[PDB]
């Protein structure tokens, strides 16, 4: 895996488990999202294993915490399956696919009533989609700045909508795979691959590039969106040490926490996200190297979709360093035959001898689940007349 | 290290000044490095200042 | 500013090592302790070593302590240590010091069998691995060959338990990539230093006759572009000269030594008979060049001639092919460089200057001719030159000695060396000049080494006699001067010198010891408080030791002979001055053959050993933290001087038909006989003996 | 001001927040009021009362015939603390402008009662601060590296393939993986050996066609979109079901030498 | 009384000083085959001392052991093996002559077959390291027939 930069939130993230008061006007919403993702966090890394200070380590009343959060959130699906930022406010499509995504993600640690989630993705779909301009907005009446962003509004603005409700809709359908919503993911993928390309703004690219990882990783278009991402990139060093993304010098003003920052940080971390979902750990690490210097952003975090973001590429960046972890004992047996070597391949041995493998039977190579990565080579050497 | 106290009010129309020291300063050990960097401003003359 | 200290430790601390940390406090009358201690850096925290040490008068104010860092205290992990705190602690004083730290303790040297395997082959390697302290390091090493792809092949760890790690034979890979294999050893845990071997795999059989191309010189200029002479010789490895052959020489200008179009001399190609062994050829490169191609002149051809010769034996079906890759064509053929010349000056001492004349494709020319010109520079840049000495190199040294009276006014001198080619013009006779500076004494309170340009080695065993006179306005007040000396990096040995009556000092008349056979270097040193300010002055001198060995190993076979015949039972006895392990190895001088010029494994080992030496030059410095630095020492000091402005780049100054056997480790308890049949083929077998013992590789 | 020195950004960020706390400790807003409407200030630890022409003495304590005037004007009172994050997660802190009360005609405090900031906070573990400055950008249009180490460049794929592992220098021996994109499929030894003359040694490898991707198309539809992949040998029916005439053929279909129907085209439908 | 302390931690060359250490371990432990190549006495707080053994025999483990500020050794494991190697593997009983329960690094080892039994081994081999033999007497059978 090479060099493992290493970067964590501070217990002080016990200001997320204890967050701004649960009010009104979704204020409970922002209390309570963020304690999935920090929940999932602790869960993906040593944090329940050991808390050598200020320990988190009461998973038990995280969980309670968590459920109940998952309880608030409920309390905000309306009638028919829609999400409103009241009770009978207006129905949101973004409100929707970004409860969509929440429950996505911690269905993976509380079990949760499926068929809502099949129900609010029928809706969305049939309701809401049209071609060319996937998943477009019934009116809230006002950005919610605290909980959207404030994208570009001129133009892309759809573009940015589909992003956002494609990366729900590929978080949630894997617990509900209806077939209609495969086609539905279909139409925006292919709506976002011909849209995209051309992006006017670096945020709209970076999340646009994201939601595509999520979906087809190869698809050629996909490739190119990722390598125009690559060169929006701004980096400090021969090779870099630090690597982000900025637009429309959003960062002249980056002394305290704000929307210019808060945008920058989301852009930053939708391009992380995308580089761990192509796994290229060589890139990311100089992008984790930035998120964690609060300084480079303002300190804190502004607005929840940064602050979430931000986590949700910690944890994964986590996750991917452990996935490359190499311990890998691999069989190699012949098919007909015994067993003829066992590489038992670590990070302190990571080095197979070469085996002579003289026999005329099929050759197996196999491994259990293991852990990371290896290639094995077989050269056949052959005299030809 | 450095230490602090505060003014809980301030003398004044003569009255006894803070005769006392403000703030106090304490030769310490660092725990940790220094990561200042040169100015090393490319083409620009640096000064020996 | 009377009460002062000098502390002097190596320049660099090796983990694991033992640093000899030598303590002198002046103006002092009454005792005291003082510590001196190694801790972390920056926390001061964990104290790695720390020495107690009483100074005194008949310590004489001086006394050493012997600090260790242990590998395992680091705390390692993801970040070594790059620094550490050298902290003194007493009564009068405290300071402490960053001092650079390196994970390099130690010596692996990568023992190959032979120096080429064909495939099917298993290469028999061992490590003879050593401690800073030239013993046994028993230390587990991680052993890697490296196909010249460059990937990595296989890895192998063994303890060492001996100083001689005994490796499984590694069997060479069922398709491997031919050419320059690698071995890295590295020890496995905690000290990183490195051994490197390299081994051929080749198709190869091994050569009959040592076919040898022996030109009177390597490179052609005007006097040979139309005439130069090349020998060859054949002998067989049981040297016996080849009676008669067909040679066959054949000649191409090669423009680089590189793969190449060598553009083949048809006009020259040519054949001889090997009289007895020998045939004396000779190529013109006019009739030749000229003959085939548009050059008319080396003024063309900066280049090569390339030359390849094959010798059939015309009486026989053995044949070998011999080359040369490239004799340089030049206009200018030589170039000087110093050796052994400190570029400092010691005003009123006769300066020595030593310049080596190296050829293009360089070796020592030995005869050239060489004249010295130089401009001596005094105070206020009151400017004076000298005649123009001349002296011809040394015939088996190359050396040009010259010496220079020198004014005690001279500031700088700055003199030019140039060969007196009288088959050049000084237009190609290349020329060369160099700056020499005076100490720089701020007081002018100076301290020379009156060492008598004693280039010759010392020998073990024999007392030292160097004289030292501390010149100084304030010798009413220098009552005795401090000597180091040093070997490696440690400071072996130190003491002082007291002032005579007449103001005469004692002569350094210590003996040369054997933990200084590779080489040493002497510091002096005093400070001088005149006035109420302190100099620290310091002098410094390379000191060449004979290349003795400890355990004087010596390898011989009980019956002699011109030759002994196949499959003879022969005696090998091992006599050794102590009980030492020797690992033995035979192997046929044909294998050899094989190449151009193989390398005996175990060359110029202690050239190897003296590569831990921290200083460099020949001695002298610019100035006392200089001359410190330059001793590969640093120190701490109140008197007025640091040596943290002496930062610098890295100094490159110079100063049955077996293949092999007998590949054996024994202990030899001073003596061992062992016995065995010479094995089948008619060949020199070369039988290399490598003692190892607590006082290191012979 | 501090614009042009080393860590100049951290510095003036550090500075910034001192001068905030450097406020809040001394200003004289906590001063008791200085006499004759004076103006407190605090020169360190001492308020001292800089006076209306026609006032005088050290603190304005006594006024000239002129100064009929009575009128107290209302200077700021201290701040209160900034209030726990409101529903909008705005703090904010007011100063009521008391001290003293405006009296008998005295002017009103000027300064806005009321401030509010967002409550921002940070969460990551602290290193503390790195040195930053404003020259700390640069884009792709950095310089390359020396390289010297000779270590291979990035290889041109073959078409139709990627570098799986990309890095922007390998070292000799790295295996350098390509793969196909979506539609197609590795045959061969996709690995590349960086050798350390920097050639790669070529893998016998190409990636071939098995699969070929839904088609772009000049229109909204004109298609019926069955799946993303269509295998080689699988058709597909551009089509326009409903009062729109095709101008174009209907019926394509896979072949792995590519699409029969024209890229750059569809049937351009009246929809 | 901040001035107590922290003044002389810094600048203890500026006070009464007391450099003689107070706090002294007891000896260090004894080590089997093995001692502490080091003067027996002078055993400071936080001082380490080191270990080696005898003659024919080399320390595995960690050699260093620290006087902790508890008063006691703080020390690794470690065990002096011998430098002999062990037996050969007798996995076919066959007839070792010079049987030891060790052989010194390069004695030769000779062995046979019980007669009208012919090892399929060789007859001689030199030990290489204290578990190695040269050749690799992992293994040698003895059943053969001559």
């Amino acid at each position: 895996v090479g060099e493992i930069l290493s970067a964590v939130l501070s217990q002080e993230g016990i200001n997320i488990l204890t967050h701004l008061p649960k009010g009104s006007a979704e204020a409970e919403l922002m209390s309570v999202v963020p304690v999935f993702y920090v929940f999932h966090y602790l869960e993906t890394g040593n944090h329940w294993n050991i808390f050598h200070s200020d320990p988190l380590i009461e998973k038990q009343k995280l969980k309670k915490k968590l459920k109940e959060g998952m309880l608030s959130i409920m309390s905000y699906r309306n009638a028919d399956y829609s999400y409103s930022v009241w009770k009978g406010g207006s129905a949101s499509t973004w409100l929707t696919a970004f409860a969509l995504r929440v429950l996505g993600q911690v269905n993976k640690y509380v079990e949760q009533n499926q068929n809502s989630i099949c129900n609010s993705l029928l809706w969305l779909v049939e309701n809401y989609q049209l071609d060319n301009g996937s998943f477009k907005e019934n009116s809230q009446y006002q950005p919610i700045k605290l909980q959207g962003t404030l994208p570009v509004e001129a133009r892309e603005n759809s573009l940015y909508l589909t992003a956002f409700t494609v990366i729900g809709i590929r978080k949630a359908f894997d617990i509900c795979p209806l077939v209609k919503i495969d086609t539905a993911l279909i139409k925006a993928d292919n709506f976002l691959l011909e849209n995209t390309l051309p992006a006017q703004s670096t945020f709209t690219l970076a999340i646009s590039a994201y939601a595509l990882s999520l979906g087809d990783k190869t698809h050629p278009q996909f490739r190119s969106i990722v390598s125009a991402l690559k060169r929006e990139a701004l980096v400090k060093g021969n090779p870099p040490i630090y690597r982000f993304w900025k637009d429309n010098l959003q960062h002249k003003d980056s002394s305290v926490p704000n929307t210019g920052t808060a945008r920058m940080v989301e852009t930053t971390a939708y391009a992380l996200l995308t580089s761990l979902n192509l796994k290229d750990i060589n890139y990311v690490n100089p992008v984790i190297k930035w998120l964690s210097e609060e300084q480079r952003y303002g300190g804190g975090f502004y607005s929840t979709q940064d602050t979430i973001n931000a986590i949700e590429g910690l944890t994964e960046y986590s996750l991917l360093v452990k996935q490359l972890r190499l311990s890998m004992d691999i069989d190699v047996s012949y098919k007909h035959k015994g067993a003829l070597h066992n590489y038992k391949m670590t990070d302190k041995n990571f080095l197979g001898r070469p085996v002579e493998v003289l026999l005329n039977d099929d050759l197996i190579v196999s491994t259990g689940f293991g852990s990371g990565l290896a290639t094995v080579h077989v050269t056949t050497v052959v005299h030809k007349t | 290290q450095s230490k602090v106290r505060s003014v809980l009010r301030p003398s004044q129309f003569g009255g006894q000044p803070c005769t006392a020291p403000l703030v106090a300063f304490q030769p310490c050990i660092p725990s940790k490095l220094c990561k200042i960097e040169e100015a090393d401003c490319k083409n620009k003359f640096r000064c020996d200042s | 500013q009377e009460q002062t200290y000098v502390i002097s430790a190596p320049k660099i601390f090796r983990v694991g090592a033992s640093e000899n940390i030598v303590i002198q406090v002046y103006g002092y009358t009454e005792a005291f302790d003082a510590t001196i201690s190694i801790k972390s850096y920056p926390d001061k925290k964990f104290s790695y070593s720390s020495g107690h040490v009483h100074l005194s008068s008949e310590n004489k104010f001086q006394n050493s302590a012997i600090l260790t860092i242990q590998p395992k205290q680091l705390p390692g992990g993801q970040n070594p240590v790059s620094y550490v705190y050298l902290e003194v602690v007493s009564k009068h004083f405290s300071k402490s010091k960053r001092m650079p730290i390196t994970y390099d303790n130690g010596f692996l040297f990568i023992h190959t069998d032979k120096p080429v395997y064909t495939p099917d082959q298993s290469v028999k390697v061992r490590v003879y691995s050593l401690n800073d302290d030239l013993k046994p390091a028993k230390r587990e090493t991680v052993l890697t060959f490296i196909d010249p792809e460059g990937s990595e092949v296989d890895m192998v760890e063994e303890i060492d338990h001996i100083g001689i790690i005994s490796f499984p034979d590694f069997k060479i890979p069922s398709n491997p990539r031919y050419g320059m294999w690698t071995i890295k050893a590295k020890y496995k845990e905690d000290f990183s230093t490195t051994g490197t071997a390299y081994f051929e795999v080749k198709e190869y059989v091994l050569p009959h006759f040592s076919v040898s191309i022996e030109p009177e010189y390597n490179f052609i200029g005007y006097k040979n572009f139309k005439n130069f002479e090349i020998t060859i010789k054949a002998r067989y490895f049981y040297n016996k000269v080849v009676t008669e052959a067909d040679v066959y020489i054949t000649f191409g200008i090669r423009e680089d030594l590189k793969d190449d179009q060598k553009e083949m001399m048809q006009t020259a190609m040519q054949n001889t008979m090997l009289i007895n062994g020998i045939a004396q050829v000779t190529f013109d490169s006019e009739t030749a060049v000229k003959e085939l191609s548009y050059y008319s002149l080396e003024d063309l051809n900066n280049k090569y001639l390339y030359i390849a010769v094959t010798v059939i034996e015309s009486t026989g079906g053995f044949s070998e092919e011999a080359e040369i890759p490239g004799i340089k064509y030049v206009l200018s053929p030589y170039k000087l460089n110093l050796v052994a010349t400190p570029l400092f000056l010691k005003p009123g001492i006769p300066y020595p200057i030593k310049v080596q004349v190296k050829d293009s494709l360089d070796q020592l020319v030995g005869g050239v001719p060489v004249t010295l010109n130089a401009q001596t520079i005094d105070v206020n840049q009151e400017t004076s030159d000298l005649d123009p000495s001349k002296s011809v190199t040394r015939v088996d040294d190359g050396v040009a000695s010259f010496v220079l009276n020198l004014p005690s006014g001279v500031t700088v001198l700055e003199f030019n060396v140039k060969t007196d080619a009288p088959d050049l013009p000084e237009e190609n006779q290349a020329r060369e000049g160099y700056r020499a500076i005076a100490y720089s004494s701020l007081s002018q309170s100076y301290l020379y080494i009156d060492w008598t340009d004693n280039h010759k080695a010392l020998l073990v065993g024999e007392h030292l006699n160097i004289i030292v006179t501390p010149k100084s306005p304030y010798i009413d007040k220098i009552t005795h001067y401090n000597y180091l000396i040093l070997s490696k990096g440690k400071i072996i040995h130190f003491g002082t010198r007291e002032k005579f009556s007449d103001a005469s000092y004692q002569s350094i008349n210590i003996p040369v010891t054997q933990n200084m056979v590779p080489s040493s270097r002497l510091l002096v040193y005093y400070i001088v408080t005149g006035e109420q300010t302190a100099e620290l002055v310091s002098d410094s001198v390379w000191l060449n030791i004979e290349e003795k060995c400890g355990n004087q190993l010596q390898v011989h076979l009980s019956p002699d002979a011109d030759a002994y015949s196949p499959g003879q039972t022969v005696s090998l006895n091992m006599a050794t001055g102590m009980d030492s392990w020797v690992a033995l190895a035979a192997v046929d001088s044909a294998v050899y053959g094989v190449q151009r010029g193989a390398k005996k494994p175990l060359e110029r080992v202690f050239q190897f050993l003296e590569k831990s030496d921290l200083g460099c030059g020949a001695g002298g410095g610019l100035n006392n933290a200089n001359v410190f630095h330059l001793a590969g020492l640093t120190f701490l000091t109140n008197a007025n001087a640091d040596d943290s402005q002496e930062n610098d780049e890295p100094c490159k100054e110079i100063l049955y038909f077996p293949e092999s056997w007998l590949w054996e480790v024994h202990l030899v308890p001073r003596r061992k006989q062992l016995q065995f049949a010479l094995p089948d083929s008619l060949t020199t077998w070369e039988i290399q003996g490598v003692g190892i013992s607590n006082t290191g590789i012979c | 001001l501090v614009r042009n020195i080393p860590c100049a950004v951290t510095k003036r960020n550090n500075l910034r927040k001192a001068l905030q706390e450097y406020a809040a400790k001394f200003d004289p807003c906590q001063c008791a009021p200085c006499p004759n409407n004076g103006r407190p200030t605090l020169s360190g630890t001492e308020c001292l009362c800089v006076c209306q022409s026609g006032t005088y003495g050290e603190n304005c304590e006594k006024q000239s015939p002129d100064y009929k005037s009575n009128a107290v004007d209302g200077q700021w009172g201290c701040w209160s603390s900034w209030s726990t994050c409101d529903a909008t997660y705005k703090r904010s802190r007011t100063r009521e402008c008391n001290n003293p009360a405006p009296q008998r005609g005295g002017k009103r405090c000027e300064g806005e009662k009321r401030q509010e900031e967002d409550c921002t906070f940070s969460i990551m573990e602290n290193n503390g601060q790195p040195c930053i400055n404003d020259d700390e950008e640069m884009k792709e249009v950095d310089l390359p590296e020396i390289e010297a180490d000779s270590g291979c460049p990035q290889p041109v794929p073959p078409e139709n393939g990627f570098i799986r592992n990309e890095k922007q220098l390998y070292l000799v021996g790295e295996d350098v993986e390509i793969s196909c994109l979506t539609g197609f499929e590795t045959v061969g030894y996709q690995y590349f050996r960086c050798l350390p003359d920097g050639t790669w040694r070529q893998g016998d490898v190409e990636c071939q066609r098995t699969e070929c991707i839904k088609p772009v198309v000049q229109e909204v539809l004109t298609i019926t979109p069955f799946q993303r992949l269509y295998r080689i040998g699988e058709s597909i029916e551009l089509t326009c079901p409903k009062g729109f005439v095709v101008a174009g053929p209907s019926r394509y279909t896979c072949q792995g030498n590519s699409w029969t129907p024209p890229i750059s085209n569809s049937l351009t439908c009246e929809k | 009384d901040e001035e107590l302390e922290h003044l002389r931690l810094l600048e203890p060359h500026c006070f009464p000083l007391s450099l003689v250490p107070t706090e002294f371990c007891p000896s260090p432990p004894a080590l089997k085959d093995g001692f502490v190549q080091d003067e027996g006495t002078m055993f400071p707080v936080g001082k380490n001392v080191v270990y080696t053994c005898n003659e024919g025999y080399s320390l595995i483990g960690n050699p260093v052991a620290r006087c902790g500020e508890d008063l006691r050794w703080l020390v690794g494991e470690m065990h002096c093996q011998k430098i002999a190697c062990v037996l050969p593997v007798l996995m076919d009983g066959i007839q070792s002559h010079p049987q030891k329960p060790f052989y010194t690094v390069g004695e030769k080892v000779t062995v046979s077959c019980s007669g009208g039994m012919s090892l399929e081994g060789p007859s001689a081999f030199l030990c290489g390291s204290s578990l190695k033999w040269s050749p690799e007497m992992k293994n040698a059978r003895c059943v053969q027939k001559e």
